[PDB]
């Protein structure tokens, strides 16, 4: 499928509603392997399980570790854009 | 490895 670019609100007493696995380390993208029943991933719309997550916010992710493309995610708010694809 | 975000 093709990119997307999707937003997501999230406040800042809660997450983002999603698990991911993958990174760079596993020679794989950083996959959504779950999406949480009414948390902003779900309310969204446009985030599904097995969306590789390219970016978030125009930081690209293609070539992260984990952990750190984890605590990048994490360190988002607000209004949130996603890069994702489903290849 | 999971992570929750």
């Amino acid at each position: 499928g093709p990119i997307r670019k999707v937003l997501l609100l999230k406040e800042d007493h809660e997450g983002l509603g999603i698990s991911i696995t993958g990174g760079k380390e596993h020679g794989v993208p950083i996959l959504i392997s779950e999406i949480h029943p009414g948390q902003p991933a779900d309310r969204c719309g446009g985030l599904h399980v097995g969306d590789a997550i390219l970016a978030v916010n125009g930081v690209n992710l293609r070539d992260t570790k984990h952990k750190e493309a984890v605590t990048i995610l994490s360190q988002q708010r607000g209004e949130i854009e996603f890069e994702v694809v489903y290849v | 490895p999971t992570s929750i975000i």
